[PDB]
């Protein structure tokens, strides 16, 4: 076939031409971690937290948006992969606002599980954190913008599936925010899913807000009758 | 108070004959003491 | 104790002991029932730098356990799990009770 | 039954009143300790061992934690260790105080029962002093301790310490010549080292035949190998030698708890690894980690790595021990429980042969039973 | 000449040496009736041989208790009498044999 | 590593993996795999049929001595053909060690009782059988240790519900304690705990 | 290192003779144990006069829960539910929804006090230190439906006694 | 083949004359019951109840299966006579607290939600 | 010697299982859908065997939930659909089985993002 034969962690795997890092990691049963990647987005890798090690390549690379080399070795566990990902994410919760306890997503927060599993246990920051002002989208989606991790999945949804391009980001550097520039509200058919997608507690669902903890409940796989999609 | 008295023995109240609505001459307990000198008397602390 | 000496030394004589060296109603060397503050100091992974959790991560360091002798994969002397368990040894401050 | 512990059921066949038969029920305080471990996180499963031996709460308490952490492949730092074996001595005189007096009441001497339980009044305010609570202090955990010691504990202990040994020897005044005690214990409930090997005791049970046994020297854990102590040995293996070896054990605790006051080191009191350990209170209302880290581990727990260990201490009844399967999840997969008094309660019927009705009630006493731990 | 061994119901048995070589001997000539290439044979007749010529070479019960290393010969006389049992206990069984049966396909796999 | 890590014990780990070729080289018929864990404890995986013949060799060897039965008891998996794994724990005293030897059987094999070689573990299998339902053969008296006089079921099973079936109380038109179904007036509350990330990448299993 | 207990030798001499036959006939050791009762006769009791005496207790100790307030009269409780998740007995239970004025806060606090085991975990767990063990013990009532604690019944425990509370927490929390 | 090990019997008719003499004894206990646990029921009862209890599991065709039901009802009858059992344990084999439930679909539609 | 049963395998006699428990229930076998609140995978590996829901009520005194059904909180583990679905058939429980969903493989390219023609280029970053 045009089949190229990569290694993740020496172990042999056939993938197609164009299959990226994460993705070939991902056939032998190892979850890069990730941030701002959604396999159904566009590529973003701005994130950082897919950083790992190639055998025999000084410098790490993004898993998402890489595409693997035919004979590389791809070292998911090595200590340069762990020591990336333990700065990537003091760099993310240098900022992070303490909210876990009125957050939300806490006990389904991407940002604490992937902490508890590749970060330190520890800080080291010595300043004051940051703060930005929410912005009002609607009554559907609850925006606390301190959360935000700018992973901008939010923007991508936006523009590529619900066909809207009223997300964005404004300034740059510390302050770059993540918004409308105008009270503007993000009402469409399918605007409920970037509660979905954003992995932190910026985004979150107002008619849930406050009641439960993740937990604490009990899932049934059922079907929706709202429309004949099923 | 009575320092002299061994470990146990050296704090005690005597109680009211009169609580909230009830005559307690005869009737008292534990619960009458309140908060304040309840730390007092149980020896969590040294100061009334 | 608050005892008169005449009780006290027929408690003396009828325990045969001297009652009131070792006393069982702790009156005053107690401690204060209020302390002062403590200061409580920190671990030795309270570091600035030098510090990575991936150094000192003990949960990651177990493995699945060594595998002898599966099934489905000259001299040799017999061995035991362990060398012989050393006699014990009589106490030299009350051998004997 | 004032003799059968509340919760024993002794169906006995008797010719007379010479026992002919012991079949003991069990399972009057059987709650189904181990299947309810199976739905709680090892924190959680914590508190269950505190109830497990009610007279040894501290023990259990640290069996349980040297297991978790032999699973974690974590190390408590050295003060918590040197607290665990203070503690875990307190708790020896506890519960041979516990038993030596019970025995005591069963055949007949009610009074030293009295005096020793001021002393164990005593040891319970230590407690409370360091956990808040009188028994079920929770105290000894996967890591280290929960707290550290408040200002003033350690003289107060020394306190108490420099005049338990004076009540030991009233308790032996009244006990160990009385000839009435021996005519009551001498030749009670004989047992061989073979026939005690191959019935699966341990502890006092082991060494009142002579056998030379103690797992706090042969496979120490915590600083016990940094501690001298003498280990108490029978020749009859009867009642009589049986006493004599816990009083001469309470001894060797005032001992060993006199080096553990002059030894306390300085230094943090549960392991500073933050994804076992909580961290302090004033660090999670500072830092994120850290708050991320409270909050996980009060929600979910710590995931232990797969597989399974069977962890054993010298428990004040015996060997106490641990068979823990984990299955990689922070929920344990299967907790088995390994009491003394399980094994030393089966062979009851062997070792009343030849006995009366006084001397099954002796051997009961002797045994030193506690159905928390046999029913589980 | 030793008074006591000190375990309840272990009887202080004089003449040692030889029930040593009377129980070792009985083990051999039991283990001579096993297959040679049996690893139970030659591990059990190698420590018994062992044994047996420290028995024949040291007069002395307290220097012979402390080269044999197991702890008061009377004990070592019960391990004697606990091997041969087991000797012709194994003599029954023929573990020496192929495996009886493989486990099914995932029987030992943890976890789950 | 340094403080927070558990230390290794290299020469224990080469003893026990010794003594564990030693035992399998012995018993090729019954012994199916040996194992040494990190944390240096010896495993034997033995076939049923040979829990008499394994069990007396590790009690009655010179070089083995394992005269102390600390524990018996079984473990249930459902996803196994063989539901239930029986675990036996000793202790030898002579040469101060520890060993496992684990077997395995289903609802309605048999296994054979081992007062023959421990007496103590009359009750553990006792035990065994009123938990878990396994049957034990030639057993001096094997019923009900630790359950209710009547019970039905095995409540150590993982698909035994934990409340049970039946609750107790006292009826005063009969005048005593009768058994009915379950009611709670809170039911209890199952929770999803585990995390969707990965823990210890060490146990990582094939993708299938 | 062992000892031994009950290995020694009587002596045969006839002074020793007749100091047993002496103490067969005559019972000494039992006048020895009459003795040690007469002295703890003359001793003074350990027994304090309880209601009047208390028994000492320490700022660690855990008893009645409470829920306490900020210094304003807010709440300290957020409903983040923490304490509901580490109850090893399952003894709480919460229900939240926003406020009137868009505050984080719980409709439903109740803790079974006949399902609770008082471990505390609780308490360790809370971020705010909303829920506490208080030092109150004589709380038992005459029906079991009094002990079914809702949250009006833990606010005004926190009320009543913060008093105390607050001077244990201080007392206390350089340890925590 | 099916290579499986046999607990007591080879085949079914073993397993039957087991069950024959587990009934056999039960149906001699039952008078005994009665007696010592002065029950109010008559030795009628106890005996239908003892054949209703055996009839249960009529429908059982593996020979191990029932072997280990004997086993069962043998555990249960020498629990009844050396009475450990009390008159709570025997009383509970005739649930006379519990209110009969319907059968037909009409009833428990009306009564709730099961099935 | 072996006896060599040839009959499939039932042990509902032997688990001492109420009646109403074993002919009117209906478990589900089923690999867990992912969390769609986060992208971790590590709980979408094994299968489970659930119980049908039945009725919960709230309690009088303190609006607490009530259930009366005992294997409302019964979750199986197990690691292939072949094993779960012989250990219902052996426990006597009709089942019903839903076959695992694996995400599709997925073509990503980041070049794609500034394409020269096609619609897949961004209009931001
Ligand atoms: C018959 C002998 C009676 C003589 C006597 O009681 O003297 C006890 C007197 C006090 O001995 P103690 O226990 O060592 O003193 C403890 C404090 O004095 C304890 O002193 P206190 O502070 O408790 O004083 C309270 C006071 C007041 O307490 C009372 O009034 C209640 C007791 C009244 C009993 C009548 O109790 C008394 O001292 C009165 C003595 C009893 C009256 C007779 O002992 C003797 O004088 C020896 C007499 C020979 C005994 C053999
Ligand atoms: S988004 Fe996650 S880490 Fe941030 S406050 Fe909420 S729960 Fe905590
Ligand atoms: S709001 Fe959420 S999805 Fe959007 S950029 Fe911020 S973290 Fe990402
Ligand atoms: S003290 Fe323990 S059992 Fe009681 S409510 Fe708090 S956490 Fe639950
Ligand atoms: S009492 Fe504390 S831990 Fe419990 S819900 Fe309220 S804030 Fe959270
Ligand atoms: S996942 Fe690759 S940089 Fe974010
Ligand atoms: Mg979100």
């Amino acid at each position: 076939s045009n089949l190229i034969e990569v290694f993740v962690d020496g172990q042999s795997v056939m993938v197609e031409p164009g299959t990226t890092v994460l993705q070939a990691c991902e056939k032998v049963g190892m979850q890069i971690p990730r941030f701002c990647y959604h396999e159904r987005l566009s590529v973003a890798g701005n994130c950082r937290m897919c950083l790992v090690e190639i055998e025999k390549a000084p410098k790490v690379v993004a898993a998402c948006a890489m595409p693997v080399m035919k004979g590389w070795n791809i070292l998911t566990n090595s200590e340069k992969s762990k020591k990336a990902r333990e700065g990537v994410m003091e760099f993310l919760l240098a900022n992070h606002p303490l909210d876990c306890p009125i957050c939300d997503q806490g006990g389904e927060c991407d940002l604490q599980d992937q902490s508890m599993m590749f970060g330190s246990d520890r800080s080291r920051f010595l300043e004051g954190k940051r703060a930005v002002e929410d912005k009002n989208i609607g009554p559907l989606v609850k925006t606390i913008m301190t959360r935000c991790i700018q992973c901008t999945r939010c923007i991508r949804f936006a523009s590529e599936i619900a066909g809207v391009d009223d997300l964005g980001t404004t300034g740059r550097g510390n302050d770059m925010q993540v918004g409308t520039y105008i009270e503007k509200m993000f009402m469409s058919e399918l605007s409920g899913n970037i509660i979905d997608i954003c992995p932190v507690g910026a985004l979150t669902s107002k008619p849930y807000a406050f009641t439960a903890r993740p937990w604490e409940t009990r899932k049934t796989e059922s079907i929706d009758v709202m429309d004949a999609v099923g | 108070e009575d320092n002299k008295q061994f470990f146990g023995r050296h704090r005690w109240v005597i109680y009211t004959t009169e609580m909230n609505g009830r005559d307690t001459f005869w009737d008292v307990d534990g619960s009458m003491v309140p908060p304040e000198w309840h730390r007092w008397l149980h020896c969590m602390t040294d100061d009334p | 104790a608050s005892a008169t000496r005449v009780i006290q030394l027929l408690r003396n004589w009828a325990s045969g002991r001297d009652l009131q060296a070792k006393l069982q109603l702790r009156y005053q060397e107690i401690s204060k029932r209020t302390q002062p503050p403590p200061k409580l100091p920190v671990g030795p992974s309270h570091k600035l730098s030098n510090n990575y959790y991936c150094t000192r991560d003990g949960r990651r360091e177990a493995m699945p356990p060594s595998i002898v002798m599966s099934s489905q994969k000259t001299e040799k002397k017999a061995v035991t799990p362990a060398p012989p368990i050393k006699r014990w040894e009589l106490s030299k401050d009350q051998p004997y009770l | 039954h004032p003799a059968a512990h509340g919760v024993l059921r002794l169906v006995m066949e008797l010719s007379g009143e010479m026992v002919r038969k012991c079949d003991p029920h069990i399972g009057l305080l059987h709650r189904g300790t181990e299947k309810l471990i199976e739905y709680k996180t090892y924190l959680q499963a914590l508190p269950y061992f505190d109830r497990l031996d009610y007279v040894s709460m501290m023990c259990n308490e640290q069996a349980y934690s040297l297991a978790v952490e032999k699973l974690l492949n974590i190390q408590p730092p050295p003060r918590a260790q040197w607290i665990r074996v203070l503690f875990g001595e307190i708790t020896r005189l506890l519960n041979h105080i516990m038993a030596v007096t019970t025995h005591a009441l069963d055949i007949g001497a009610m009074t030293p029962f009295f005096w020793m339980f001021e002393e164990r009044e005593k040891m319970f305010e230590f407690y409370e002093r360091v956990s808040g609570a009188r028994m079920h202090a929770a105290y000894i955990r996967p890591g280290g301790v929960h707290q550290d010691l408040p200002l003033g504990l350690l003289d107060d202990i020394y306190e108490f310490s420099k005049n338990f040994s004076f009540r030991i020897d009233e308790l032996e005044e009244m006990l160990t010549n009385n000839r009435i005690w021996r005519n009551r214990t001498v030749d009670i409930g004989v047992v061989t080292a073979e026939d005690a090997l191959n019935y699966g005791f341990s502890g006092v049970m082991l060494r009142g035949s002579g056998i030379q046994w103690d797992l706090r020297k042969t496979q120490p854990y915590d600083v016990y190998d940094q501690v001298e102590f003498d280990v108490p040995i029978g020749s009859r293996g009867d009642c009589y030698d049986r006493y004599l070896c816990r009083v001469e054990e309470m001894r060797q605790s005032l001992r060993i708890i006199s080096q553990c006051l002059n030894k306390m080191p300085p230094g943090e009191i549960k392991v500073d690894d933050a994804k076992v350990s909580p961290p302090k209170r004033a660090e999670m209302k500072t830092s994120m980690e850290s708050l991320i880290h409270h909050f996980k581990l009060y929600t979910e727990g710590y995931q232990v790595p797969p597989g399974a260990t069977y962890t054993a201490i010298e428990a004040p009844k015996g060997e106490f021990g641990v068979y823990l399967v984990s299955d990689g999840s922070s929920r344990p997969y299967r907790c088995k429980i390994k009491a003394p008094g399980f094994a030393h309660l089966a062979g009851l019927d062997k070792m009343s042969k030849g006995h009366m009705l006084a001397d099954v009630v002796a051997i009961i006493g002797t045994q030193d039973i506690v159905f928390g731990e046999v029913d589980r | 000449l030793k008074k006591t061994t000190g375990l309840v119901g272990l009887a202080v048995c004089e003449t040692p040496h030889e029930r040593l070589k009377i129980l070792y001997t009985k083990i051999l000539d039991v283990l001579g009736q096993i297959p040679k290439n049996a690893a139970y044979r030659k591990y059990t007749e190698q420590i018994t041989n062992e044994k047996l010529g420290m028995v024949k070479a040291e007069p002395d019960v307290k220097k012979l208790e402390e080269q044999l290393q197991g702890g008061q010969i009377e004990e070592v006389i019960l391990q004697a009498e606990n091997e041969l049992s087991l000797a012709r206990k194994m003599l029954r069984w023929k573990p020496w044999e192929p495996l009886v049966e493989e486990p099914p396909a995932n029987q030992w796999k943890w976890p789950i | 590593t340094r403080p927070t890590i558990r230390p290794r014990n290299d020469v224990v780990h080469k003893q026990l993996s010794a003594f564990g070729q030693y035992v399998a080289e012995i018993l090729p018929k019954y012994v199916q795999q040996v194992q040494v864990s990190c944390f240096n404890e010896l495993e034997i995986f033995i076939h049923p049929d040979g829990v008499i013949p394994v069990l007396t060799f590790l009690r009655d060897h010179t070089n083995a001595q394992f005269k102390s039965l600390a524990d018996l008891t079984a473990v249930d998996v459902p996803t196994r053909q063989n539901r239930f794994e029986i675990v036996y724990n000793l202790l030898s005293l002579r040469f101060n060690s520890r060993i496992r030897v684990k077997t395995y059987t289903d609802e309605l094999t048999p296994i054979e009782s081992s007062v023959t070689v421990y007496k103590a573990a009359n009750w553990y299998e006792r035990e065994i059988w009123d938990m878990f339902g396994v049957f034990f053969a030639n057993h001096p008296d094997l019923r009900r240790i630790l359950t209710d006089y009547g019970f039905e079921g095995h409540p150590f099973r993982k698909d035994f519900p934990l409340s049970g079936y039946v609750e107790l109380r006292y009826d005063d038109e009969v005048k005593r304690v009768v058994a009915e179904p379950v009611e709670l007036a809170q039911e209890f509350r199952k929770f999803d705990l585990n995390s969707p990330w990965e823990a210890f990448p060490a146990y990582r299993q094939p993708p299938e | 290192t062992y000892k031994f207990v009950n290995m020694r030798e009587p002596s045969m001499d006839m002074k020793s003779v007749t100091d047993r036959a002496a103490q067969t006939l005559l019972w000494t050791e039992l006048v020895r144990g009459l003795g040690m009762t007469l002295s703890y006769l003359f001793r003074e009791p350990a027994t304090i006069n309880y209601p009047f005496e208390k028994g000492p207790l320490s700022p660690r100790f855990r008893g009645e829960h409470a829920l306490r307030r900020y210094p304003s009269g807010e709440e300290r409780c957020i409903a983040c539910k923490l304490c509901e998740a580490v109850c090893p007995a399952q003894a709480i239970t919460i229900e939240a929804e926003p406020r009137a004025d868009g505050s984080r806060r719980t409709t439903r606090y109740d803790i079974d006090m006949t399902k609770c085991i008082y471990c505390g975990f609780c308490q360790e767990a809370c971020p705010v230190d909303a829920i506490v063990e208080g030092p109150n013990f004589e709380f038992s009532t005459e029906t079991h439906e009094e002990l079914l604690y809702n949250k009006e019944k833990l606010l005004n425990n926190g009320d009543k006694w913060e008093a105390e509370i607050a001077a244990n927490i201080q007392a206390d929390y350089l340890y925590r | 083949g099916t290579s499986v090990k046999p607990i007591f019997s080879r085949d079914m008719n073993e397993a039957k004359r087991r069950v024959r003499e587990l009934y056999r004894a039960w149906y001699r206990e039952v008078p005994n019951t009665v007696h010592l646990f002065q029950l109010d029921i008559s030795v009628k009862q106890g005996r239908d109840k003892v054949r209703e209890m055996f009839m249960k599991n009529a429908h059982v065709t593996d020979p191990r299966v029932v072997d280990l039901l004997v086993i069962k009802g043998k555990m249960e009858l020498e629990e009844t006579i050396n009475v450990w059992k009390q008159r709570t344990h025997i009383m509970r084999f005739f649930h006379e607290t519990e209110a009969p439930r319907p059968t037909d679909f009409l009833s428990k539609f009306y009564v709730g939600h099961d099935p | 010697q072996l006896i060599a049963v040839d009959e499939k395998l039932d042990i509902t006699t032997l688990t001492g299982v109420p009646e109403e428990h074993i002919k009117t229930r209906k478990v589900r076998i089923f690999v867990p859908a992912r969390n769609n609140m986060q992208s971790g995978v590590n709980n979408t590996k094994k299968w489970k065997m659930e119980f049908d829901t039945r009725e919960r009520w709230e309690n009088p005194l303190m609006g607490w939930s009530s259930t009366a059904d005992p294997l409302s909180n019964l979750v199986l583990t197990f690691s292939t659909k072949e094993d779960a679905v012989a250990f219902a058939e052996k426990n006597g429980w009709s089942f019903d089985v839903e076959e695992r969903k694996v995400p599709k493989p997925k073509s990503k390219s980041y070049g794609a993002n500034f394409s020269w023609n096609k619609r897949t280029r961004v209009s931001t970053k």
